[PDB]
């Protein structure tokens, strides 16, 4: 019937003027540019059909006809930058706009995924979606008592098209466009659908994404004991992103890490700090890195959570990109740090694999790792146990490293090492 | 101690 069409008949039937025979020509289209092998994108765009597609948007009178043309339109603007802008060039925006308020839930969800895959090509168009007033019709469809009511497919396409409207950044969203999306976004982090929960972290992450600003829009909504708890979810889909939006928020002021803390964020660190996915274990060193550039108080929290022995751990054994991320938890813990603090982290055995770490070829760990030892000399020389530290760092073998470094090609880690050789060796 | 800081096709 509409199955294995070719372009020019899909072109000759919607030029005909007789509409059936247009329904039928779309839907093959339809057909065509749903097809897992290489749909024929670039050739539906070259014989004009856009504007043919978005005419019958506007067919009120034949929703087959709305729904197949809606369906094409979202598949085209699935693709490249390119086709995306075809889409939009052809009037698209406002016309899956008027479709939002279908009658019919399929055609509404298919203008849903649309907007959604417009919004998602980049901040440009994700604004100009926004400038047509797509974010009030959107909201909308999610105005229910209970979210349980609405067609699981349906609530997904909805949440993963409003996180597209959080997406991007140069520019961020419009701030009042975030204000007016945020208590739908906290109302769906409290559903209990996995792939609803994994795109509102998604969203969240997002919109902590940026300046103190827009971190603290996000955490007066109280989300904060809520991206723990699902911190501490068994799905990785939703780990991942709550991790994101948990370390993008420890970015900012000390209060708003002090509001991770009081959620209980550092009790799930024992797993994430040992999770066998290494985007876990790295995106958890580096929160933790950011946490411990917080207050003396919170390095405290830090240390009575028993979470300083996970970073030896992290540091001894691990992919290098998180060994570098716990190089610098430690050269922030130090260089915050009380003298308690820091000799307590010297005696969970840090000097070691801190060493070992300098036979990395990268000099930005390198000098990170020499600024922590600094700091630890500082501590020591406060103490007067200088000379143990020393024989300590001999013991290891992080004399040798040093001394040899002596030699390197950068200018500061030259000068760190012979600083740290004259002061103390 | 200082901090540091997609589309779908409808088969």
């Amino acid at each position: 019937g509409t199955v294995n069409w070719s372009v020019e008949d899909i072109v000759k039937g919607i030029n005909s003027n007789n509409l059936e025979s247009q329904l039928q020509a779309t839907q093959a289209a339809r057909k065509l540019l749903s097809r897992e092998k290489q749909p024929p994108i670039d050739n539906i765009i070259r014989a004009g059909l856009i504007p043919k597609f978005v005419s019958f948007l506007g067919k009120t009178d034949c929703s087959p006809i709305q729904f197949e043309s809606a369906w094409a339109l979202t598949n085209i603007a699935s693709g490249t930058s390119e086709q995306t802008k075809a889409v939009v060039d052809g009037g698209a925006i406002p016309a899956f706009i008027s479709l939002l308020a279908s009658p019919h839930a399929h055609i509404s969800e298919q203008a849903v995924w649309a907007l959604g895959n417009i919004a998602g090509d980049g901040s440009a168009f994700r604004d100009l979606v926004i400038k047509h007033g797509a974010i009030d019709p959107l909201l909308a469809l999610l105005a229910v008592p209970d979210l349980s009511t609405l067609a699981c497919g349906y609530l997904r396409n909805l949440t993963w098209t409003l996180s597209n409207l959080c997406r991007n950044k140069n520019p961020a969203p419009p701030l009042d466009a975030v204000e007016q999306i945020l208590p739908t976004l906290v109302r769906l982090l409290h559903h209990n659908d996995p792939e609803v929960l994994a795109d509102s972290c998604w969203a969240i992450s997002y919109l902590t994404d940026g300046p103190n600003e827009r971190i603290e829009m996000v955490v007066k909504k109280g989300v904060v004991p809520q991206l723990v708890k699902l911190l501490g979810a068994t799905e990785l889909p939703i780990v991942t992103p709550a991790l994101r939006a948990i370390g993008n928020i420890v970015t900012g002021t000390d209060e708003q890490t002090q509001k991770v803390i009081d959620a209980g964020a550092l009790a799930v660190f024992p797993s994430l700090l040992t999770n066998p996915k290494t985007n876990i274990q790295k995106e958890a060193t580096w929160t933790m890195s950011n946490i411990t550039a917080g207050r003396q108080d919170q390095i405290q929290q830090v240390v009575n959570h028993g979470l300083v022995p996970f970073l030896v751990g992290v540091l001894s054994k691990a992919d290098f990109k998180t060994q570098k991320e716990a190089a610098w938890a430690i050269t922030n813990y130090t260089s915050g740090g009380t003298v308690e603090q820091i000799v307590y982290l010297v005696h969970c055995g840090i000097i070691e694999p801190l060493m070992n770490l300098l036979s990395a070829k990268d000099t930005k760990i390198i000098q990170v790792i020499l600024d922590a030892i600094s700091n630890i000399f500082q501590a020591a020389e406060k103490l007067g146990e200088t000379e143990k530290l020393s024989i300590m760092i001999e013991e290891c073998g992080g004399l040798d490293k040093i001394e040899a470094l002596q030699r390197h090609e950068n200018e500061s880690v030259y000068k760190a090492s012979l600083n740290l050789i004259e002061k103390y060796f | 101690a200082r901090k540091r800081s997609t589309k779908k096709l409808a088969y």
